[PDB]
């Protein structure tokens, strides 16, 4: 690297092959005085954000524009401008014309400074004829100059054998310029005079006229191949405005252009394109003995020397300049740092490295030298940038073999906090319900109303109704009610009676509705009323009538529901009002609201009909009343209970009501209660971990997400400081997804490191002692503009994969099974092994696997143990001893690639288990359980050759079956005792999905069910 | 005045304009050659000998029977002085009572 | 055959006049994206024939595939431009995939990581390396070689065996041909290599067939002859570009090839002179009875 | 109507206690919102030139003084001297009691 602002070379290259230039002709001269629509003296530039032209560029043709613009008297537009500039050179073209014939002066010479003060004459009307016969040069280019026809000081004066001219107007500024940042600069080339050039023979005289003459503002030279002769540069003391922080003078500006040419030259050169000129730079003459050390034109003179010498920038520089990125340049050039380079301007010569892949040298003579003494340690190939992308990209690390404290990451990581920010919360779950139904069986069991589980008495507290709250704004839906209405029906109209053969309910049955919200944002009703008379439902039978009740309807009559009012009787009544708003806030009056409600409901039925109830708040008044009242009086009954919302709401449906029947609950009425209370708890204790909806996150809870920010100067080494920071936030994140970020912040190319924490990734920073660091180079060669994005607290959208439902089933009941202190082995780790993140903090591993994993070796406070041998063999659980065998999902992979079947594979497993010394297993057979279903897009089945090729994963494997399963297991062990786990219908394992921040989509949840019934696990101890 | 984007453009305009003409014009510096160093001693002592600094700018006889143009620096600056002074009157919200 | 008889890159390789005359050909070279032609080259040729074990064919639809070394910068469509067109089979000689995965440190979709160095990932039946050994090399051919070995050690490791891998090598030496015909050829079924030609150089495109099964394999005399001639016709036509000039010059009259035109003018139907005929007649001597245009005006 | 006869603005600037006379906004919302904008952008390229953001990347603030600053360069009243007291010291209030 960082000379003042940081710059990226790492190697430098130059233009080495050269266009030797062609020299003038008229027959040119004429063809480019003609403005023709391929060829023309000017070229436009154009806004970067109207792309309307604001300056033009003009060449050879033309340069003695050195008069005032009012003078001139050019207009405002660009299209005007160039026909006015078409009809003046073609009134010059024809007064030229006849004063030259072409026939004769076909292939003669020109003085281009005649040329450009003649067309500069004719544009100012300054009486040019004087001018006009000294057009053909003679034998030599400037003693035509010396010896004058006519002394015109007003374009050049005569000093003895040195000639003095001034160059100006290279640019010009059309009036729609506005000094915008986005508009090009323009380096003070439109102002009248910004330099003198002083064109003569040699070095030697010119300097023996700058024994006299002022050198005060500085001499530039170009010393390469010069426009018209060798000459100088004497730039004037008028300054530079366009760039809005900084002022700069005449003669840095010119100097700031050439070295930007310079480094634009630098990125282009291919080792097949000549260019026109080698070099750019102007190399500071006569100045140096003028002004000193810490000066804007002595350090651009620095810059200029190392672009001579082929450095390359650190910021990839645009093809359209702007005032933006030029002040953006000059002020990461005035910053601090002053040199890490051995290379000095000089006085006495110029300097090119003993390296330098530029041939300049024995290219021209003069003023160029070769140094010797003076090397350099880096490359000579090219360099190429990176296509940035607007999006945030995935980043994974790599660990390396050395470690610090992590008290020392706790550090650094405090240095680069950046997490008081707010994030975007996003949605914890998505999709729709989940059928959680139970019909009544006669001949199934029978249980009383005492026996059954109810709400928690831990019910109205602040931190319930704090995770209640957090899980229904959270969750996301259309309309609740007409999710429930739909999922109530399409579980109403299924079986059959036992009094009547046909069905349940039919078309046509004049239904009535109570409790009707009617407010959705339109269709003032509750939104299953169209659908289910016009019939979109699909497994239902359209109505005949609809009448909706309950004190907030719109088309009905508003009437109090719990106080009986007679009405017409319908067939089928359906409640949905609660008892909380008609409540007041007690069981007891909650229960009597259930009374009453049921009693009104049960009396307008139009017996022989059916009804469905909605139960907030049961209580032993509630069972005990329904008990001894209802079940006699039904014929069967319906409790189901759909799920959006984290709640104990249960929806109760009678059918055929006012039949004598002997009919008591049943145990699995039982279990089914028992299950959705216990569902409850836990999915309650799961939110009430959860941090709020919109809070601002500070890294204090144990869940939740961290970024930090750092800048990263070019290419170099970063400092171990950074180095520990990262590889602590690393350790921090514990092997979970993260996506970086590259873009230049207010003037600096920032670095962003967006994650997310968990207690999983707490556990495992604490399992490790010390905390390993990374490889810094996967971050040091991207040189790509990787847009941000704001922060959110959830990655994922559209919800998680079956295959991430099961790998978090299954490390819920390994982590389960497990307890402290045991020595575990992992058959089949995997690439990275979530066993180290399931694990109590205190038991080691003896875990193995095929795949060679990259894994932080050492530094542990518990001891790990990494390797690999091919797992399915002999000779080594010898050596290495267990106590429980965890083998996930190594089964059928190691099946597929041995090309064996799950016997063999299988007695070969547990006969090496019988060389172990594990008491207790749980292995991943892959065995169906029920009648095989051949799931579309995820499992398809195969009687005969026996395969199931999952199609997403494009993988396949066999299957075992229990029986053979059990032979086996039985051969082997004369004393075991197995144990098949059942599926987990309660979610238990939900906590450590919600804890990693990621949605579940339940459709995919459902799938995950009906694929986790097709592999399961047990539990075998070596004794039973 | 010294940085002159600090003058907002439409809600100080002769005041931008003004300082826009003094930026873009002003006498320029400029040197003649006087004297000899030969027999005497060069009398200068900051700037290089025999060079004496002016702060207008010259343009040496183009011929001498001397007439007139309107071409150069002093003119061109009353020019302009009084091009702000016609847009000056010819702004209405300043004077209206001329 | 055995590996110490293979040819290998001429020893002046690292030549500014080689690197002019390579530089002049992918410059004067027209196309679309190179890495379109040559990706459908080596799967038009990738799935072609049968391997001994299984008697259908190499690979099927359906592979869940994997990618490394991805530029994702083609003025749009920030990816490999054969991934959208090779999912939706429209190369027409292929079966179509199920999952595409793009890894390398310049990816837009993806994950960047270095592929040197071995990171475990998900495995996939079939992977496909088109990162070089340039840009993480640091010009020389020790570390070019070090870089073709790790990155080979990490395909061949993460490949999920069973399966097949493509690799291209810009800079083999002694120590990779000798390391793969120990390692590899033991350790695979079958292999491929090709050469799809765009640009003048060196690199091949080697592709593996079943990986992790043991087999009596070696290198082959036809092996042998394609790679003797796919050196000696980077040789033939690395001094053709050698002697031809550059991309953007000027014509001088100077080269041995090039251009020539002259101009004169003509006054009516005039018997003209023996200066002017003497003129053309001896740019037709230099230019030897080829093609010519006129033009008056 | 649904048009905009109102605006609400909040911390970046609060320093509008002078008179809109002396201020001199339009009367349309969009060449007022560019009007803010185009100041905004001179004042800040004022500040972030008289301030690197390297230093300054996460320094404090008199809030005061920020509003008052862009309030001074909306009336054109001499900010430069209130300038240097951007950055706050150790604690809140003294800087603006030693003034
Ligand atoms: C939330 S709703 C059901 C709304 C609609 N069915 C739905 O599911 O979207 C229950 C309604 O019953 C009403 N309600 C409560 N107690 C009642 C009572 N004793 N008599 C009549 N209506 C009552 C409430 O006003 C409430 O609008
Ligand atoms: C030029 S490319 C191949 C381009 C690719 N075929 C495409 O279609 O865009 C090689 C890529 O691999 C990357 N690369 C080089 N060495 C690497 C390594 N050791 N690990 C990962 N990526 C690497 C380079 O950054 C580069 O983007």
């Amino acid at each position: 690297a960082n000379v003042w602002g940081v710059r990226l070379a790492d190697s430098l290259s130059s233009p080495t092959i050269e266009t030797r230039t062609r020299h003038y002709t008229l027959h040119d001269f004429y063809s480019d005085l003609d403005a023709s629509v391929g060829k023309e003296p000017w070229r436009p530039l154009r806004n970067q954000r109207t792309n309307e032209i604001v300056a033009v560029q003009l060449f050879r043709p033309l340069q003695g524009l050195v008069f005032d613009t009012q003078l001139y008297g050019f207009p405002g537009t660009f299209s005007q401008w160039e026909q006015f500039m078409k009809e003046k050179l073609r009134v010059l073209k024809y007064e030229v014309l006849r004063i030259y014939p072409i026939s004769t002066y076909n292939h003669d010479r020109v003085n281009v400074f005649v040329a450009n003060a003649l067309v500069g004459a004719f544009l100012s009307n300054q009486a040019f004829y004087d001018l006009l016969p000294l057009l053909i040069v003679n034998d030599t280019m400037i003693s035509d100059l010396l010896g004058t026809g006519a002394a015109l000081s007003q374009f050049f004066q005569s000093h003895g054998e040195v000639l003095e001219v001034a160059a100006g107007r290279k640019y010009l500024q059309m009036n729609n310029y506005s000094n915008d940042d986005d508009d090009p600069p323009l380096f003070a080339k439109d102002l009248s005079d910004y330099a003198k050039a002083f064109y003569s023979d040699t070095y030697e005289v010119l300097d023996r006229f700058f024994w006299t003459h002022d050198s005060s503002a500085g001499v530039l030279v170009h010393y390469d191949k010069p426009t018209n002769g060798n000459h100088y540069i004497l730039g004037t003391l008028t300054q530079m405005v366009s760039a809005p922080p900084h002022i700069i003078n005449a003669t840095d500006a010119l100097l700031l252009e050439s070295c930007l040419e310079q480094f634009a030259a630098n990125v282009r050169a291919r080792s097949a394109q000549p260019v026109t000129r080698l070099d750019q730079c102007y190399h500071l003459r006569w100045g140096a003995q003028y002004v000193g050390e810490d000066s804007l034109t002595y350090r651009l003179g620095v810059l200029s020397l190392l672009a001579t010498n082929g450095y390359q920038l650190a910021r990839p520089i645009p093809k359209q300049l702007t005032n933006r990125w030029l002040s953006s340049f000059v002020s990461q050039v005035v910053s601090d740092g002053i040199n890490e380079t051995p290379l000095w301007p000089q006085e006495r010569y110029v300097q090119i490295a003993y390296d330098s892949p530029s041939v300049v040298d024995g290219a021209t003579q003069y003023g160029y030298v070769r140094r010797n003494q003076l090397r350099l340690g880096m490359r000579i190939s090219a360099l190429q940038s990176l296509s940035d992308t607007p999006a945030p990209v995935q980043w994974l690390p790599q660990y390396t073999i050395d470690q610090v404290a992590v008290d020392e990451g706790d550090a650094m990581v405090s240095q680069l906090t950046q997490l008081p920010l707010r994030p975007d919360y996003g949605s914890i779950w998505i999709g729709e319900a989940l059928s959680y139904y139970v019909d009544y069986n006669r001949s199934h069991r029978v249980v009383l109303s005492s026996e059954l589980p109810q709400l928690p008495d831990t019910y109205f507290d602040g931190d319930e109704q704090y995770g209640r709250s957090l899980f229904s704004l959270a969750r996301k839906v259309g309309d609740r009610s007409l999710v429930k209405d739909t999922a109530v029906l399409k579980h109403a109209y299924q079986a059959i009676d036992p009094n009547t053969g046909k069905e349940y309910l039919r078309a046509g049955q004049s239904v009535a509705y109570f409790g009707a919200s009617a407010g959705h944002s339109g269709a003032d009703q509750p939104l299953v009323i169209e659908p289910w008379m016009q019939g979109k439902i699909s497994g239902v039978p359209p109505p005949s009538s609809v009448r909706q009740f309950g004190y907030d309807v719109a088309k009905g009559a508003i009437v109090d529901l719990a106080r009986p009012f007679p009405s017409g009787d319908y067939q089928f009544v359906y409640s949905d009002v609660d008892q909380v708003v008609d409540g007041h806030d007690d069981l007891s009056i909650s229960s009597g609201l259930v009374e009453s409600l049921l009693d009104s409901c049960v009396h307008a039925t139009a017996p022989g009909g059916s009804f469905v109830m909605k139960i907030n708040f049961p209580t032993r008044t509630v069972w005990h009343y329904i008990e001894q009242k209802i079940l006699p009086n039904v014929t069967s009954y319906m409790l189901i209970k759909p799920f959006v919302t984290n709640n104990v709401e249960v929806f109760f449906v009678a059918f055929g009501v006012h039949q004598q029947s002997a009919l008591t609950w049943t145990s699995g009425v039982y279990f089914f209660l028992v299950d959705h209370f216990y569902r409850y708890e836990t999915l309650s204790a799961i939110s009430r971990q959860l941090p709020s909806f919109g809070y601002v996150d500070d890294g204090s809870s144990v869940t939740g997400i961290e970024i930090i920010s750092i800048e990263n100067p070019g290419f170099s080494n970063m400092t171990q400081a950074a180095r520990v920071g990262i590889s602590g936030l690393c350790a921090n994140v514990g092997n979970a997804r993260k996506s970086i970020a590259i873009y230049e912040s207010h003037g600096a190319r920032v670095l962003t490191i967006t994650s997310r924490r968990s207690p999983a990734s707490a556990r495992r920073k604490a399992r490790l002692r010390y905390l390993p660091l990374i490889d810094p180079r996967s971050l040091e060669v991207q040189a790509r503009t990787i847009l941000p994005s704001n922060p959110v607290l959830f990655d994922n959208i559209n919800g998680a994969s079956p295959h991430v439902c099961l790998t978090m089933m299954y490390n819920f009941e390994v982590s389960s099974a497990v307890y402290d202190g045991d020595v575990v082995l992992d058959l089949g780790t995997g690439p990275e092994a979530k066993i180290l993140e399931l694990i109590p903090s205190t038991s080691p591993v003896t875990c193995v696997d095929i795949r060679p994993t990259a894994q932080p070796n050492g530094c542990w406070n518990v001891r790990t143990t990494f390797l690999e041998l091919d797992y399915l063999s002999d000779g080594w659980i010898t050596g290495v001893r267990g106590d429980i065998v965890t083998c996930m999902l190594s089964l059928g992979a190691a099946a597929a690639g041995k090309s064996m079947t799950f016997d063999a594979a299988f007695q070969q497993l547990v006969r090496v288990l019988t060389r172990s010394t594990a008491n207790v297993l749980l292995i991943q057979v892959n065995c169906p359980t029920d009648v095989i279903r051949t799931i579309k897009g995820y499992l398809e089945i195969d009687q005969t050759n026996k395969r199931y090729k999952f199609p997403k994963f494009g993988r396949d494997e066999p299957y075992s079956d229990m029986d053979s399963l059990e032979r086996i297991c039985r051969a082997a062990w004369p004393n075991c005792s197995i144990t098949w786990v059942p599926l987990s219908y309660d979610l238990r394992w939900t906590k450590l999905a919600l804890l990693e921040s990621t949605t579940l989509s339940s459709a995919s949840v459902r799938i995950a069910e009906l694929m986790y019934k097709y592999m399961p696990i047990m539990r075998i101890d070596i004794h039973g | 005045f010294m940085n002159i984007q600090l003058i907002s453009p439409i809600d100080a305009p002769i005041l931008r304009q003004w300082a826009e003409i003094i930026h873009r014009y002003w006498p320029n510096p400029s040197q003649i050659r006087y004297g000899t160093p030969n027999v005497f001693g060069s009398a200068n002592l900051f700037t290089p000998p025999e060079v004496l600094l002016l702060p207008i700018d010259h343009q040496p006889a183009n011929v001498t029977t001397p007439t007139l143009d309107f071409t150069n620096e002093l003119t061109n600056w009353r020019a302009r002085v009084c091009e702000l002074m016609k847009n000056l009157v010819d702004n209405q919200r300043y004077q209206p009572g001329w």
